Formats: structure tokens, C-alpha cells, sequence
């Protein structure tokens, strides 16, 4: 039989089969109930659509599962709706942030068992997983998803805690500036179908510049910079200097209010936390991974902006792998299928011999 | 050709009875005692890079972590790594990879309903039929490769907006171009009947 791969985000669920090279199940991890006033839940994309008499919540907050009885709505959909599998007959490999606490993990573990009856599972490290699939096992991770970017150092295969750095802005915050600064040019995105045109846009549209303050001057002095968005219906939306504004904020989260060191110096701030005798390594070996490190250009100025702060006899070297957006859940799906790892996955049996914190050892 | 060799090949270490020929499609751990590494050929793909280094870390652990581990990009080797090998080559050799393109038999695409009247807006699964296609709303035919935007004729100018931009935020989160074909009721190309 065949093993389920789940990456839950804090924005998106990325479900599917192991072996295969792409998450088949992609939908929002939002929960909705009818509050006062007989199916009492919609998850997804149904959910997100009737928000209107629907209270809407997201059980996984900057990486991390905060509301469990909404958890399991996410994951009984992720079984029944979309991928449409009895989930006692598969093994299933789930995904945890960095700094995951103990007890989180014990109660995922717990609930699969318990609640879902799968013959056995496995939990890994999103950001361990992206440096495999990228053949590294050292490496320091930049992990920008929805609602959370990361800085994960990691030596010869093992995550360097004292040295992951969180900084809580990413993709949620960028859509929510893009609409922002759009809304300021007198459009309107209330409706599910405009607030999707600027997801849309920031997707297709934007990107990182390699100097920002040359970029806007570009910008000022004529219109080379603009690029046009058409609506379904023949409108068009043109944007100038809003497309890179947009991620600008990824270096300068003073753009919201944030008073936050950017991603180029949480990166910094990560390598320095590490031992001397490992930074070279970690220089060289810059892994980006999600759909927030997608951006065209943030490659080229994170190589910029670090190697303005590296040590002399340093080599710089950002990855960017063109299946980043899904790294996770590829190295998952590639996980579930080695033979190797079998004996590393958790049994029901051990679970009831052990309870849940044999997922520890 | 004293270190001992591993050959990534479908989800398995080979062991290499005569290493020293590196294909470029491929991956290899290369045990060299002291010293682990891993040779990524530059065409191989992220099944083989990903055995690769998670068998270097399990060697390296099983020896309580004493091996320094080196990546090799493949074509790029240092001299230290080509004389480990009586005669190291460099080859075309692709051994093909585990993973598979998603692919959907017909009973397993999905039909969604789109309903926007004022402010009563929804979407909602609905079961693949014909049947289910009212002509006063929007439903979306997921095919996983093509996704079909089917219009009903008494269908609100809201619905069909709303329609084609949830097939633009489906192809959005697919890798790779897929088609979206705008449907109307009552010119239905043989294509959209098919996924009945
Ligand atoms: N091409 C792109 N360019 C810019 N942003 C993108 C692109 N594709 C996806 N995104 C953004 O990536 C975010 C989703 O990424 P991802 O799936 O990695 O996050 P997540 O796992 O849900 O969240 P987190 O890792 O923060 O818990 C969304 O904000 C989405 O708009
Ligand atoms: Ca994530
Ligand atoms: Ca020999
Ligand atoms: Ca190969
Ligand atoms: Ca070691
Ligand atoms: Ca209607
Ligand atoms: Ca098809
Ligand atoms: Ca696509």
C-alpha cells in the first residue's frame, strides 16, 4: 500500500501521494463554523468563500497547530474530501516547523493514531526535508510560506536550534500590503473573487530589486517598469513601482510597522549564531524554500545583501531550486518512498506499546 | 578506487562492484572513511539528490558522526576526488528517478458550483455529473491538466468573473501551464463531455 504525504502551513495545506512529484491536494487551511445561527464545518475553499456567515479561523499559526478540534477538520478533509482515501490503510508522513514543541508533536502523533487509525506515520522537519531534496546535508534554510519565514541552520543532517531565528512576516503580510498600496490607487478587493486578483497579482507581477532605491528612481523616470494585470471580464490594472514595493518589505518590514531586522540580516544574525568552524559552509549554502522566496529577483539580492556582510575569503551561494514552492512536500513524497526509512516510521503497535512519545525516539 | 562507491538507482543504494564512472544524471555516496561524499550529477533529480544525503547523514550518524561529509557537484570534482579512482569518468548515464507526474483517472476530477446574488456568494463541491450544470450558475470542472469553466446561460455576470478567477488561482498553484477553456451553455466542445 502507499504512504500520504501532508505538509499543513499556516496558509495552505499540501497533501498527496508519496512518489508522486507534486502535492495533488492544494487548498487553504482555514476552518469555518455557522456560529449561532446538520454539517457544522467547512474547510478550504468553500470555507473562505461564505465567509460572510461563516466564522473563520486557521488552526496553524506561524507554523505551528494552535487549535486542534480545528486541526482534525483539516485533516478529515485532507483524508475523505480531497484525496478521497480511508486513511487506516495508509501510512502517513506529516511536517512540523522548527522549534515545534514536544507535547505539539505528541498530540499530532496522538491523533493520528487515535482519531484516524493510521497504521503507522512519521513526522519530519519542513526545513530538513528542503535541504535533501536539494542533496545537502549542511546548509541554512531560508522558509518563507504564508505566515512565517524562518532561518534554519542545519549541520551533517541535524537543525541547530539555538541559532533558528522566526520572523513573523510573510506571505499573508504581503498580499495584505499589496492590497494596501493598490487600494490606495483607488481600487476596491472586498469581494473573494478582487481579494484573489491580488493574490493573483503579487504571484505573476511582482518582484525583488536588486537596489531599491535605483529601482524606484527607474520608476519615477519613466514607464519601462509597468506591467498590466487584465481581469476576466477585459479590465486591466497596470502597476509601476507597486511590484516591488510589494516584496521590498521582506527587506524592509518597516513598510508595515514592523520593527524587525529583514531577511537578509535574520540570515546574517543565524550564521553568526553558529560555531566559527561551520559558517563557511553555511555561506555557501544559502537553500530557499516556499511560495515566498518565489519572488523573480530574491535570489539575486539575498547574494547581494550577504555577501555585503560576509567576512573576506567567504563564498556566497543562494539556492534557489525551481521546485521551491513545494520543497517540502516533494522531499516528503520522496521520504514515504525509500525503502531505508521504513523502519524509521512509527507503528500502531509501538503506539500502543509506548503512547505517544515514541514519536520522540 | 578505494573508496566504496553507492549508486543511487530507483530508491536503492547500489553498491558499485568496479566504481570510477559518475553519470551525470545520477547521484553517488562515495565512502571514503574518514571522509563521506556526496557527487550530485547536475541532471539528476530531487529523489536521487535526496537519498543521497540523507544515506550520508545515517553512515556519518552510524559511526557517531566522526566522517566529514563534502558535496561534489558533479563536472566540478576538486583533485582530491578524481584520485580516489584508478580512472575517474565522467558519463551520460541517467538512471531514471521514483517520482511520477500527478495524473487523474475520470472518476477522480471534481465539479464545483459557483453562486454570487448580492451578497449571497459561495463555492461548493457537487457531484460530477451533468446533471449537477444548472444554467443559472458557474461550475468549474477540475481535470487536474485542464480545467473547464462551463457558463450557464442565465448564469449573473458576477458568477462567471468569479468562475474564471478560481480557475486562474487553480492553474496558480499547479506547476506548469494548464488550460483553462471557457465553456458556454449550449456550445460544449466534445473535450468537456469527455469528462463525464
Ligand atoms: N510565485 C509566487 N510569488 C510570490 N508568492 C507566492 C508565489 N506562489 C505562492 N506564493 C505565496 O506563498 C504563500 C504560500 O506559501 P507556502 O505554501 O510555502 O506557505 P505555508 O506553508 O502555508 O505557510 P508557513 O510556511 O508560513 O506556515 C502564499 O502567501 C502565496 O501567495
Ligand atoms: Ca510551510
Ligand atoms: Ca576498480
Ligand atoms: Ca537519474
Ligand atoms: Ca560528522
Ligand atoms: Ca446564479
Ligand atoms: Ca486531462
Ligand atoms: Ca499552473
Amino acid at each position: 500500500t502507499t504512504a500520504l504525504v501532508c505538509d499543513n502551513g499556516s496558509g495552505l495545506v499540501k497533501a498527496g501521494f508519496a512518489g508522486d512529484d507534486a502535492p495533488r491536494a492544494v487548498f487553504p487551511s482555514i476552518v469555518g463554523r455557522p456560529r449561532h445561527q446538520q454539517k457544522d464545518s467547512y474547510v478550504g475553499d468553500e470555507a473562505q468563500s461564505k465567509r460572510g456567515i461563516l466564522t473563520l479561523k486557521y488552526p496553524i499559526e506561524h507554523g505551528i497547530i494552535t487549535n486542534w478540534d480545528d486541526m482534525e477538520k483539516i485533516w478529515h478533509h485532507t483524508f475523505y474530501n480531497e484525496l478521497r482515501v480511508a486513511p487506516e490503510e495508509h501510512p502517513t508522513l506529516l511536517t512540523e516547523a522548527p522549534l515545534n514543541p514536544k507535547a505539539n508533536r505528541e498530540k499530532m502523533t496522538q491523533i493520528m493514531f487515535e482519531t484516524f487509525n493510521v497504521p503507522a506515520m512519521y513526522v519530519a522537519i519542513q526545513a530538513v526535508l528542503s535541504l535533501y531534496a536539494s542533496g545537502r546535508t549542511t546548509g541554512i534554510v531560508l522558509d518563507s510560506g504564508d505566515g512565517v519565514t524562518h532561518n534554519v541552520p542545519i549541520y551533517e543532517g541535524y537543525a541547530l536550534p539555538h541559532a533558528i531565528m522566526r520572523l513573523d512576516l510573510a506571505g499573508r503580510d504581503l498580499t495584505d500590503y499589496l492590497m494596501k498600496i493598490l487600494t490606495e490607487r483607488g481600487y476596491s478587493f472586498v469581494t473573494t473573487a478582487e481579494r484573489e486578483i491580488v493574490r493573483d497579482i503579487k504571484e505573476k507581477l511582482c518582484y525583488v530589486a536588486l537596489d531599491f532605491e535605483n529601482e524606484m528612481a527607474t520608476a519615477a523616470s519613466s514607464s519601462s517598469l509597468e506591467k498590466s494585470y487584465e481581469l476576466p471580464d477585459g479590465q486591466v490594472i497596470t502597476i509601476g513601482n507597486e511590484r516591488f514595493r510589494c516584496p521590498e518589505t521582506l527587506f524592509q518590514p518597516s513598510f508595515i510597522g514592523m520593527e524587525s531586522a529583514g531577511i537578509h540580516e535574520t540570515t546574517y544574525n543565524s550564521i553568526m549564531k553558529c560555531d566559527i568552524d561551520i559558517r563557511k559552509d553555511l555561506y555557501a549554502n544559502n537553500v530557499m524554500s516556499g511560495g515566498t522566496t518565489m519572488y523573480p529577483g530574491i535570489a539575486d539580492r539575498m547574494q547581494k545583501e550577504i555577501t555585503a556582510l560576509a567576512p573576506s575569503t567567504m563564498k556566497i551561494k543562494i539556492i534557489a531550486p525551481p521546485e521551491r514552492k513545494y520543497s517540502v512536500w516533494i522531499g516528503g513524497s520522496i521520504l514515504a518512498s525509500l525503502s531505508t526509512f521504513q523502519q524509521m516510521w512509527i507503528t500502531k503497535q509501538e503506539y500502543d506499546e509506548a503512547g505517544p512519545s515514541i514519536v520522540h525516539r | 578506487t578505494e573508496p566504496t562507491v553507492f549508486h543511487i538507482q530507483k530508491g536503492r543504494l547500489v553498491r558499485m562492484s568496479d566504481p570510477g564512472a559518475f553519470g551525470r544524471g545520477d547521484c553517488y555516496l562515495v565512502d571514503a572513511g574518514p571522509k563521506i561524499y556526496l557527487w550530485i550529477g547536475p541532471k539528476s533529480t530531487a529523489d536521487e539528490k535526496f537519498l543521497t544525503a540523507a544515506s550520508a547523514v545515517f553512515k556519518d550518524t552510524e559511526r557517531k558522526g566522526h566522517a566529514d561529509i563534502d558535496r561534489i557537484e558533479g563536472g566540478k570534482e576538486p583533485e582530491e576526488f578524481k584520485v580516489l579512482f584508478d580512472d575517474f569518468q565522467l558519463t551520460d548515464e541517467d538512471t531514471e528517478g521514483i517520482l511520477r507526474r500527478v495524473q487523474l483517472e475520470k472518476r477522480e476530477y471534481k465539479l464545483w458550483r459557483v453562486h454570487h446574488e448580492g451578497d449571497d456568494t459561495f463555492f461548493a463541491e457537487v457531484p460530477l455529473s451533468r446533471s449537477s450544470l444548472r444554467s443559472d450558475d458557474v461550475y468549474l470542472v477540475d481535470t487536474w491538466d485542464d480545467i473547464f469553466v462551463w457558463r450557464g446561460k442565465d448564469a449573473s455576470a458576477r458568477e462567471k468573473f468569479d468562475g474564471t478567477m478560481l480557475a486562474r488561482r487553480y492553474d496558480a498553484e499547479r506547476v506548469g501551464v494548464q488550460e483553462i477553456e471557457l465553456i458556454e451553455d449550449g456550445s460544449e466542445p466534445e473535450e468537456f463531455w469527455r469528462s463525464f
